[PDB]
RNA sequence: ACCGCUGAAAGCAUCUAAGCGGGAAACCUUCUCCAAGAUCAGGUUUCUCACCCACUUGGUGGGAUAAGGCCCCCCGCAGA
RNA sequence: CUCGAUGUCGGCUCGUCGCAUCCUGGGGCUGGAGCAGGUCCCAAGGGUUGGGCUGUUCGCCCAUUAAAGCGGCACGCGAGCUGGGUUUAGAACGUCGUGAGACAGUUCGGUCUCUAUCCGCCGCGCGCGUCAGAAACUUGAGGAAACCUGUCCCUAGUACG
């Protein structure tokens, strides 16, 4: 949560864009990543919110 | 109603609304104040003050009220001050003056002594009719109220001080 | 403009005013202060005036006092403290090494003297506060002069904080209010205070203005 | 193995927050957690991370004038009947910094830590702070949208 | 003053009013005057 | 508590909604005392402010000291 | 809860707290002229007596007082005291019982242990810390203590009646 929000993402919503995204990477290795790659994580957030809905608030 | 109505000026040379504040004067002293930011206040065609406000709010309305009075006191004030006639009654009570000073025989073992702050000027017309003048209708109604205080209330004789013509209730006493 | 002086407790006497009514006095002997050391709002953060007081030979005193002593330009002596001063015109008439002396008071003026009141060693309840004690028959058993209870029971279980219990007494700063000065005499540096002042025979006495006149 | 923070590993860097009109929770929510070390991924909750603090204009927080008049400071003294009540209206006036590091010292852990972490923390009534022989980069309070 | 839970007009200039977070009754009698608590 | 001033919402009125006053042995200052273990351990000053040796040469250990202090001694109205 | 024990009433000593305030302080209304009151509101800072009777609490009384407040804290407080009452064993009276005996019926007599480990509290030191080591003088964050009241005189026998 620390490193999504250096990335402008909660950690609310980046755990959602990691899910539609498909990417099964769990928190271990997401923290760790977020630690000693800070700019593969930088990616994530990226791909996280693409795979968010436009609207993330509007109901499905 | 009040609110949605023009200020009359008899004369207002330097009026002035300037960021949200109004400050008026003239052939008399000065005034200054601050109205609560909802209210806006601009001019009429011969340049009067008119005050207006979002429509139809519980607090907008009281605060529009409020700002029509408060602007209309200051450019009455300027223009002609306001003066509280106080009167005195008991037997042996009685005011006079020392320059903007004066005191009152009214009872005590001493004089009272109320010395008269800025802006607001003291005169007897009698040794029981006095007057509390000023161009600041707070400030003007606060000192006569601290005047009319001086005295508790005594329904049996009246004896103290007063505004004029306004008469306090009696009891029959004995 | 609130002054003082250090001095000495001499003793109490007796002495008789113009209108033939005993007044016993302790005679404080306001020898002569040197300032030393002027306290600054903007220095020290305080209006405040030291005073030094009391002959002690100059290798009585270790060297970092007479280096104090000495960039105030002042030979040794043996007391020194502050006399604090309102917030404004704090130093306008005290100068380092101006010599400050009995008459400063005038005669039937009122002070202040603080003193430190008489040692009276591990002192008991009664003596220490007033406790009445017990019967001195009636079956009391050997609490004669002891407290008493202490506190309540389960609730609270504890004794409270600033229960007067058994303990040192004296060796306070105490300060006794509106003693008159009879009188002051410039010849020999004395005042002669009406009433008791704390502390020794002996004892470094500061006499101050009485506040409340 | 999860990566545990070394002595040495923690680099502080230090912000100055404007209190000019920030509502006083607001300001000692985002003091803790800056002062703690929450913002950045290397926390550990035994490890002094967080950076060092420096609030400013503490005497303008944004606190209603309801609490000013109500809310009240409770301080015991430990002596029987040795409850003072302050309010925080007049704590405003004589040190309305120590209203604001209150504020943060009860948003902090209660523990030991904590004790060091709230030295990192300097409140300042005036706008003015002594350390500028830093760089205290300023700090604004902003909210990540979800 | 009289301080009841219940305060309602006496008379028909009884003006009853909120003040300060609390409900009286301000009258021309003085004797009417009476506020809740 | 209570008494007000100005004053709307509510063309009036109203101590109140904006605002401003008065107001008690209660509260806070002021008086007295404690108080920087206030670990945020403060401030103003003044004094010393100096060496020597060795090692794995290190905010290193020792030795010697300075300012200063302690213990010892003579006592105290200071005190178990 | 406690029966491998949580000592019972009253007093004494020491308190501490609440306010539902007895006094002192501030007020509103009065069927408040004044003096006094009545009632209600605010107010817990301080103060709130000594005796007679009773084991008493309580209560009544005496003499005062500004006042002689009400409650809580194991009906505060017996490892602090007392031990008069109650509530062991002796004895008597009345009453009940055939009796042994019994009785919130009475009467006389009858007990009070402990060298303080821990917390707590009152004091006093030793150590270390307080970015060199010391000395003097200090700021005051924050605390503690303290906070009572009468009579008389003048105002003025004036206001009021
Ligand atoms: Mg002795
Ligand atoms: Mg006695
Ligand atoms: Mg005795
Ligand atoms: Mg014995
Ligand atoms: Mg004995
Ligand atoms: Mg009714
Ligand atoms: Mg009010
Ligand atoms: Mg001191
Ligand atoms: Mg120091
Ligand atoms: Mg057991
Ligand atoms: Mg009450
Ligand atoms: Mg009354
Ligand atoms: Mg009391
Ligand atoms: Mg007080
Ligand atoms: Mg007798
Ligand atoms: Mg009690
Ligand atoms: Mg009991
Ligand atoms: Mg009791
Ligand atoms: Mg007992
Ligand atoms: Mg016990
Ligand atoms: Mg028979
Ligand atoms: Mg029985
Ligand atoms: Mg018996
Ligand atoms: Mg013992
Ligand atoms: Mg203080
Ligand atoms: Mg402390
Ligand atoms: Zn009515």
């Amino acid at each position: 949560n620390a490193a999504a929000r250096l990335n402008d993402i909660t950690y609310n919503r980046l755990i959602q864009g990691l899910k539609a995204a498909g990417v099964e990477v769990d928190r271990k290795n997401l923290a760790d990543i977020a630690i000693s790659d800070p700019a593969a994580f930088t990616a994530l957030v990226d791909v996280a919110r693409a795979a968010l809905p436009e609207d993330v608030n509007a109901p499905s | 109603r009040i609110g949605k109505q023009p200020i009359p000026v008899p004369a207002g040379v330097d009026v002035t609304i300037e960021g949200q504040s109004i400050s008026v004067k003239g052939p008399k002293g000065t005034l200054g104040l601050t109205v609560a930011e909802p209210i806006k206040v601009a001019r009429n065609d011969d340049g009067a003050i008119v005050v207006t406000r979002p429509d139809d709010e519980r607090r907008n309305r009281s605060l529009h009220g409020l700002s029509r009075t408060l602007v209309s006191n200051l450019v009455t004030g300027v223009t002609q001050g306001y003066t509280t006639k106080m009167e005195i009654f008991g037997v042996g009570y009685r005011v006079q003056l020392k320059g903007s000073n004066l005191e009152f025989a009214l009872g005590y073992s001493h004089p009272v002594v109320i010395e008269a702050p800025e802006g607001i000027t003291f005169a007897v017309q009698a040794p029981t009719k006095f007057t509390v003048s000023g161009i600041d209708k707070q400030k003007v109604g606060q000192i006569a109220a601290n005047i009319r205080r001086l005295r508790r209330p005594d329904p049996y004789k009246g004896k103290g001080v007063r505004y004029e013509g306004e008469q306090i209730r009696r009891k029959v006493g004995k | 403009a609130r002054k003082g002086i250090l001095g000495t407790k001499l003793g109490m006497t007796q002495v008789f005013d113009e209108s033939n009514r005993v007044v016993p006095v302790t005679v404080v002997k306001a020898g002569p202060n040197v300032v030393t050391r002027i306290r600054t709002p903007e220095r020290d953060g305080y209006s405040a005036v030291q005073l030094a007081y009391g002959e002690i030979s100059p290798r009585k005193v270790n060297k970092p006092l007479t280096g104090q002593y000495t960039a105030a330009g002042v030979n040794p002596r043996r007391y020194l403290a502050e006399l604090r001063l309102d917030d404004s015109d704090a130093a306008t008439e005290y100068q380092v090494g101006q010599e400050l002396t009995a008459e400063i008071f005038a005669d039937g003026s009122y002070v202040d003297v603080t003193g430190t009141s008489k040692g009276k060693g591990f002192a008991g309840t009664m003596k220490r506060h007033g406790f009445r004690g017990q019967g001195a028959s009636h079956g009391a058993q050997a609490v004669h002069r002891r407290p008493g209870s202490i506190g309540g029971c389960a609730t609270p279980a504890r004794v409270f904080k600033g229960t007067r219990m058994a303990g040192r007494m004296g060796n306070d700063r105490v300060t006794v209010l509106n003693l008159l000065v009879h009188k002051v005499d410039a010849e020999n540096g004395v005042l002669l205070i009406k009433g008791a002042v704390p502390g020794r025979t002996g004892g470094l006495v500061m006499v101050r203005s009485a506040i409340k006149r | 193995p999860t990566y545990a923070p070394k002595a040495g590993d923690t680099t502080r860097s230090w912000y100055v927050i404007d209190a000019t009109d920030v509502v006083l929770g607001r300001l000692a929510v985002a003091a803790a957690n800056l002062l703690r070390g929450k913002h950045k991924p290397t926390f550990a909750p035994n490890v002094d991370g967080g950076d060092f603090v420096i609030v400013i204009n503490a005497d303008k927080v944004a606190i209603s004038g309801d609490k000013l008049q109500h809310k009240m400071v409770y301080r015991h003294s430990g002596y029987p009947g040795g409850l003072h009540k302050r309010t925080i209206g007049e704590l405003m006036q004589r040190h309305p910094d120590r209203v604001v590091e209150k504020a943060i010292l009860g948003m902090l852990p209660k523990n030991r830590l904590s004790r060091q972490i709230q030295r990192k923390l300097r409140v300042y009534a005036g706008p003015e702070h002594p350390h500028s022989a830093q760089q205290p980069v300023p700090y604004e309070l902003k909210q990540v949208a979800q | 003053m009289k301080v009841n839970p219940s305060v309602k007009p006496i008379c028909d200039k009884c003006r009853l009013i909120r003040r300060h977070g609390r409900v009286m009754v301000i009258c021309s009698d003085p004797r009417h005057k009476q506020r809740q608590g």
